[PDB]
RNA sequence: UUUACUUAUUCAAUGAAGCGGAGCUGGAAUUCAUUUUCCACGUUCUAGCAUUCAAGGUCCCAUUCGGGGCUGAUCCGGGUU
RNA sequence: GAUGGGGAAGCUCCGUUUCAAAGGCCUGAUUUUAUGCAGGCCACCAUCGAAAGGGAAUCCGGUUAAGAUUCCGGAACCUGG
């Protein structure tokens, strides 16, 4: 015969048994393979007359990219493509809606290299 | 039949009260058990303008019985007060302008103000501008006290309602004229917006009651009854008298 | 079928069994959510005898209803219809508050 | 007897903190333990009726236990023993051919309150108990009544939940005894005698007996402080 | 026409903390056979300070870093008022 | 401006801290321990709302047909880790 101490002035919900998921079944067929790969996020290169001046002075790739991606996924993607050590990412949506990337790599490489290999100049 | 000034004046959308500026609640402190039991003391850290409001306020801290901090409360100033002097409340605090007594513990003919309508309100009567009760009888039967209110007439009302000692202050406020349009602007500009006023008589017809004519003129009788209903009250309400006085009033 | 003599007392409902269990329960109901789901059914007979098998899947859920009569809407009063149509307070609304609820 | 020095806390209100006090008194419980309690508190206050506080009047925790002590004796099948019950008949319908004689006649005990009810109205019941809940107390309430109408003695005894456990749900409120084995058959007349001097035999007057008017143990001081010393001190 | 009970209803409060009843204990106090009662029942010269299941005292684990219980903070009804 | 709630035949209305059981917090366990567990804690209580209010930190020189306190060169600073 006895009772609870309660000192506080008001009652409370209990932290009772959180109990995680456990479903009888998956939510989807599978795993959607990846939305954005290093082909689906860097679209083209850029030949412009401007382009081709940064790249001869600046060390510095042009590109047309997907809209989804961010400047991790291209320093990914350029890295896992075209065997490279990448610096400074600088992205615009151009007026046309494309997705701009100014892509300067460290000093070691060599832009035109890399331009005229990939293929384009 | 527009509808007419005062009948928006509750509809509530520009009329409502311009509360930035508003320092807070002009309450007492909650009434516990110490407060009622014995007393509790406490200092005044910052007397303070209020704005839409002449009487000063007295932000005033006491120690919380039930944990270790500095709960604040904010009271209307009494006259006579200064920062960090003490301010002891409840039912043994000593009869000293600034304290706030039960009025069952007061004796007759005693001032106090900001005084609660029933027991543990936070305040109620006398809360103005050197306004102030006097506290006029005991009813000890029943714990009542019989006390005088600022407009003469009388209240029966429970020991236990606490009030403060003294007058408030800013008294003789309006004394001064107001003097130019400006000043009377800026006075109304924080409370709200009923000013200026325009005259019903001016204005047309469909505005207001009292309207049109050749004349300005109202041309029905003013006085209009307690049973009149909205939008028919624009007038003197419900006069038992009208007319200029004549001879000495509080007319026992 | 015990029912027979619930159904029969339920029938006296001014008898002072009743109308003492009555100001209990309205009490009671009067303080819990306006819709809620009941336990068990309050008068199971009643309950049986409206197609209900007391087993898993029918559920009992006890509401209540504002009372007396609708008002209709019509703002400060007005109407702008011929007089016929000036009614506001004695309007009554055609379905039942069982129906509501 | 060390250094340690002593220093004693004024809780003298106005100076040091008022510390932790159990205030299972005060606090706030929510709006379901609220609605109970009031519920137990108002339905004690109220003026109650006769044919209701025939019940809270109950049977006590020894001749009860007596009570408890015969009737488990008599609790009726579980899985296992409807099981062995089907091994047995299955077993006897091939062989023996007894048609529904293989196995005995049980005499556990017969409830059901409809059973009940329809074992009452043919005097076939000899004892019934009835638990004192039944929130919805519509259903028992009218027992009492064919009970004594019916030259049955009728137990209130307390926990639905007890008359459960002999009989092997959750709930219950109704157990009665026909049949038995002539064997506890002294104690059963002793039990008969004890129940009809405890409840029946003052069914009349409980008919005239009102229950509630019950007043609050703050409300009960206020009448004693001021109704009491007024004449007296 | 008064006036009483309170559980419905209503209004208010507030991290719904100190309600009522009963006490120790100290004053007034009649005591008439030791009570009948009634008040108190921890803080007012100072703009500081007050928190760590509180120190203290005490009984059990084990005193190997220590740990739990009672009280200190009187009880019962747990109706928050 | 949701939820709790309360209105309204209903479209929806009030209200937004409200007659709610409204939540998260750092620490120990450790070498069954994943995060549960022996604990203490704290009460407010969503959400949106100002490229003129509050706001962590960048400046110079050069460069283009059109861009830069954003690119190149040079020199800094802040934030989280």
């Amino acid at each position: 015969k006895a009772l609870k101490v309660r000192t506080s002035a008001t009652f409370r919900l209990p932290k009772t048994l959180k109990l995680a998921r456990a479903p009888k079944y998956a939510s989807k067929a599978v795993p959607h393979y990846n939305r954005l790969d290093s082909y689906k996020v860097i679209e083209q290169p850029i030949t412009s007359e401007t382009a081709m001046k940064k790249v001869e002075d600046g060390n510095i790739l042009v590109f047309q990219v997907s809209m989804k991606a961010n400047k991790y996924q291209i320093k990914k993607a350029v890295k896992e493509l075209y065997e490279v050590d990448v610096l400074k990412v600088n992205t615009l949506v151009r007026p046309n809606g494309t997705k701009k990337a100014y892509v300067r790599l460290t000093a070691d490489y060599d832009a035109l290299d890399i331009a005229n290999r990939i293929g384009y100049i | 039949g527009r509808v007419i000034r005062n009948q928006r004046k509750g509809a509530g959308s520009i009329f409502t009260s311009h509360t930035r500026l508003r320092q807070g609640a002009a309450k007492l402190r909650t009434l516990d058990y110490a407060e009622r039991h014995g007393y509790i003391r406490g200092i005044v850290k910052q007397i303070v303008h209020d704005s839409g409001r002449g009487a000063p306020l007295a932000k005033v801290v006491f120690r919380d019985p039930y944990k270790y901090r500095l709960r604040e409360e904010i009271f209307i100033a009494n006259e006579g007060v200064h920062t960090g002097q003490f301010i002891y409340a409840g039912k043994k605090a000593s009869l000293n302008v600034g304290n706030v007594l039960p009025l069952g513990s007061v004796p007759e003919g005693t001032i106090v103000s900001n005084v609660e309508e029933k027991p543990g309100d936070r305040g109620a009567l006398a809360r103005a501008s050197g306004n102030y009760v006097i506290i006029i009888g005991h009813n000890p039967d029943e714990n009542k006290t019989r006390v005088r209110l600022p407009s003469g007439a009388k209240k029966v009302i429970s020991s236990d309602a606490r009030g403060v000692i003294g007058v408030i202050a800013g008294g003789g406020r309006v004394d001064k004229p107001l003097l130019k349009a400006g000043r009377a602007f800026h006075k109304y500009r924080l409370k709200r917006n009923s000013w200026p006023k325009t005259r019903g008589v001016a204005m047309n017809p469909v505005d207001h009651p009292h309207g049109g004519g050749n004349h300005q003129h109202i041309g029905k009788a003013s006085t209009i009854s307690r049973g009149a209903v909205s939008g028919q009250k624009a007038g003197l309400i419900a006069a038992r008298r009208t007319g200029l006085l004549r001879g000495s009033q509080k007319t026992q | 079928g015990a029912y027979k003599y619930l159904e029969e007392l339920q029938r006296k409902k001014q008898s002072d069994v009743l109308r003492f269990l009555q100001r209990v329960r309205v009490w009671e109901y009067r303080q819990k959510n306006v819709i809620h789901r009941a336990a068990r059914p309050t008068r199971p007979d009643k309950a049986r005898r409206l197609g209900y098998k007391a087993k898993q899947g029918f559920v009992i859920y006890r509401v209540r209803v504002r009372r007396g009569n609708r008002k209709r809407p019509v703002p400060k009063g007005a109407t702008y219809g011929k007089p016929t149509n000036q009614g506001v307070n004695e309007l009554k609304y055609q379905r039942s508050l069982r129906a509501t609820a | 007897n060390p250094l340690t020095h002593s220093t004693p806390k004024n809780f003298g209100i106005g100076q040091a903190v008022q510390p932790k006090r159990n205030l299972s008194r005060y606090v706030k419980w929510p709006e379901y333990v609220r609605v109970q309690r009031q519920k137990k508190i108002l339905s004690i206050r109220l003026k109650v009726p006769p044919t209701i506080a025939q019940f809270q009047y109950t049977l006590d925790r020894n001749t009860a236990a007596e009570t408890f002590k015969l009737f488990n004796k008599y609790r009726p099948e579980t899985a296992a023993e409807k099981k062995e019950r089907l091994t047995k008949e299955a077993a006897a319908v091939a062989e023996g051919k007894s048609k529904q004689d293989a196995s005995p006649k049980p005499y556990a005990v017969k409830y059901g309150l409809n059973h009940v009810v329809a074992l009452i109205e043919n005097k076939k019941a000899k004892l019934v108990l009835i638990a004192n809940d039944v929130d919805p107390i519509e259903l028992v309430v009218f027992l009492p009544a064919l009970c004594k109408k019916m030259g049955v003695p009728y137990a209130i005894v307390k926990g639905k939940a007890r008359l459960g456990t002999l009989v092997n749900q959750k709930t219950s409120a109704v157990a009665a005894l026909t049949e038995v084995r002539a064997e506890d058959e002294a104690a059963l007349a002793k039990l008969v005698s004890t129940i009809d001097a405890n409840f029946a035999d003052k069914y009349d007057e409980v008919k005239k007996h009102w229950g509630g008017g019950i007043l609050g143990n703050k409300a009960q001081a206020k009448m004693d402080k001021r109704a009491k010393n007024s004449d007296s001190a």
